[PDB]
């Protein structure tokens, strides 16, 4: 396996960052997950040469950070925000909106490999509860019809 | 263009932590230099590290990130230490409620960013780190973009101002893992590791980053910084009651007609922060609890208490989490204990297995399903989580539920 010159050139800027070479694993993981939509376990190998460390210790760090998926890839993940103040104020409501909209639940990915709904702790956005995230954006959930014209711009 | 937000409620009666950040904007260098933004920096460089450390101290600054350690103290402690040295902003927030850090991050990055020159010029540190959890990526362009505006000014890199100082900022993102808050965790994760906490004593001003004197400051307590510098420690002594003085920013959700981060003096009531300030509950409920965090739950009988670092006061980060009279204490217990279960680090083996049980047993009582056996064994679970444990979240993984326990036993007693 070998990366794309456009990711490549993306994972030695961060690599380059910081002092030490190794400090870069996490903003490498982003990058990768970004660009594939998940980490694909081929990656691993040659993300270990470039960060000079053993596989073992790049594979134990993806299975930590659970922002890191190995499993589906999604071109969009759905971040649903599962802890308390959302769940007060009606988590609920935004997964059956998300059922209705996409016909998934959370932990499932579209027939069309579009969206995974992930269920996530405090997102810390507690004020403007329901929270959820579609990647990187984060968005109160007021309703479905809101949520439908919310959606649609994830093309 | 910077990904989506939303536009979380600001109020200030201050002025200070949310001049700039009461407006849900990202305010540029040249907006906070208007302001007089980094003339704190200036003059710093015009005094010895010595003389901040004194003056931090003196402010009677308290750290924001939970615990209340002071600042200048902590400080004093690193510097005692042969160098090199290291200064962590740790911005990893995540606590549920608890949405803050945030709000100085995004939209008044500079403040944090001054902070942090201050801060590692009186520590000695050439080297500084932004921790930002991975779930915060806005926040995380916005801290890139503003360190290099601050690059181009020359408040960075070497030879600062012609002070003879060096400092770069680097900025390390999180991904997913509410453990690497706890300040050794996020060590372990800037060395790029798992986030698994190392005993304490050694503290992180003796042995932190490469095993290097390393302070680890919350983004809040940093955002305090140039105020002590700009309007010198004793008039910074003035805001609030004495004993802790200084603006504290107080996230508020939940039942309240206006959720939302408030900066008020610590003299404040959690009564005059849900009735004065957040506009009091939804449709005029009663108050039933106060979820402070994950941390503590305070009855409607307890409103009274101020809201400072005092062994009566409300403590914490000033997480107010308002839960009004029909909503469930079990269920809200539950949900307590689906967060710990979902990040003990397990290190530690009742730390591992005790949020695990804990979350599976309370879920077995919520739907009905538990025996007589599971009842009595999450009570044994819930008392039996901190045995043997590294760090503070084995320590605290129990201390809600148990409060909800004591303070809300006839609740708990329908679900028999
Ligand atoms: N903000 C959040 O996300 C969050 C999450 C969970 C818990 N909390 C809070 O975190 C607290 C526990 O955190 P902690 O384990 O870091 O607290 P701590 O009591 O161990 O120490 C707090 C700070 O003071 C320093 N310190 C303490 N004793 C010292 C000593 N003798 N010498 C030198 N430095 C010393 C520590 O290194 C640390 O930076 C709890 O009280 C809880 O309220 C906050
Ligand atoms: C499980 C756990 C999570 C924590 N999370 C955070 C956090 O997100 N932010 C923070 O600043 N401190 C957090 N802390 C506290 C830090 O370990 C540390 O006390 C703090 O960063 C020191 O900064 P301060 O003195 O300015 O508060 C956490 C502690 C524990 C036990
Ligand atoms: S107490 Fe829990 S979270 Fe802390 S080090 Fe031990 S297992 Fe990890
Ligand atoms: S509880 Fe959902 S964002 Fe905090
Ligand atoms: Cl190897
Ligand atoms: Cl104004
Ligand atoms: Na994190």
């Amino acid at each position: 396996f070998e990366f794309p010159e456009e990711l490549k050139t993306k994972l030695q800027e961060h690599i380059n960052y910081f002092p030490k070479k190794r400090q870069a694993i996490l903003l490498c993981l982003h990058e990768i997950q970004n660009y594939y939509g998940y980490i694909p376990p081929e990656s691993l190998k040659p993300l270990a040469d470039m960060l000079e460390l053993p596989l073992n210790h790049v594979e134990g760090v993806v299975a930590f950070y659970d922002m890191f998926d190995r499993e589906d890839k999604a071109k969009y993940r759905i971040r649903v925000c599962v802890s308390i103040v959302c769940h007060l104020m009606g988590t609920n409501k935004l997964l059956k909106a998300l059922e209705n909209i996409l016909g998934i639940k959370p932990g499932e990915v579209t027939p069309d490999g579009k969206f995974k709904i992930v269920p996530v702790q405090c997102l810390g956005a507690c004020s403007e509860a329901p929270v959820f995230m579609v990647n990187d954006d984060e968005y109160k959930f007021e309703s479905e019809v809101q949520l439908n014209e919310i959606l649609s711009r994830y093309t | 263009s910077y990904p989506a937000i939303p536009r979380i409620y600001a109020e200030t009666t201050l002025n200070m932590l949310l001049k700039r950040a009461k407006k849900p904007r990202v305010h540029s260098i040249d907006e906070y230099l208007k302001d007089g933004g980094y003339q704190a920096l200036e003059k710093a460089l015009n005094m010895s590290p010595e003389e901040i450390i004194d003056w931090v101290d003196k402010s009677t600054l308290r750290g924001r990130g939970g615990a209340g350690f002071p600042t200048g103290k902590k400080w004093k402690f690193a510097v005692q230490n042969p160098g090199p040295r290291y200064f962590i902003c740790n911005a990893d927030e995540s606590e549920p409620g608890t949405f803050k850090d945030r709000i100085i991050i995004e939209r008044d990055p500079h403040l944090l960013i001054e902070g942090i020159i201050i801060s590692s010029y009186a520590i000695g540190a050439n080297e500084a780190y932004i921790y930002i959890r991975g779930e915060y990526p806005a926040g995380y362009y916005i801290l890139r973009d503003a360190i290099e505006e601050a690059k181009k000014k020359g408040f960075l890199g070497k030879n600062i101002l012609g002070s003879g100082f060096d400092l770069e900022i680097y900025v390390a993102r999180g991904a997913g893992a509410y453990i690497c808050g706890e300040e050794t965790a996020l060590i372990e994760s800037l060395e790029g590791k798992r986030g698994h906490p190392r005993l304490k004593p050694p503290y992180p001003v003796q042995k932190g980053l490469w095993g290097k004197p390393t302070v680890v400051n919350n983004v809040e307590t940093i955002a305090n910084v140039p105020f002590i510098i700009s309007m010198g420690w004793e008039e910074y002594r003035y805001i609030g009651p004495s004993d802790y003085a200084g603006p504290k920013l107080f996230p508020v959700s939940g039942k309240v007609k206006k959720p939302g981060v408030y900066e008020l003096p610590m003299n404040t009531t959690l009564r005059e922060v849900i009735f004065k300030y957040a506009g009091g509950t939804l449709g005029n409920k009663k108050v039933k609890a106060v979820f402070s965090g994950a941390l503590d739950c305070f009855s409607s009988e307890e409103l009274d208490i101020p809201m400072d670092y005092s062994p009566l006061g409300f403590g914490g980060t000033g997480t107010v989490i308002v839960l009004t009279e029909e909503d469930d204490i079990v269920e809200a217990a539950l949900k307590i204990a689906e967060f710990y279960e979902h990040e003990t680090c397990g290190q530690c083996t009742p730390c591992r297995v005790g949020c695990y049980e804990q979350a599976n047993l309370l879920e077995k009582i919520y739907k009905g399903e538990a025996t007589e056996q599971d009842w009595e064994g999450f009570d044994f679970v819930n008392r039996n989580i901190q045995p043997t444990s590294i760090c503070g979240l084995g320590a605290v993984a129990g201390r809600l539920i148990r409060q909800t326990l004591e303070k809300f036993p006839e609740e708990w007693e329908k679900y028999r």
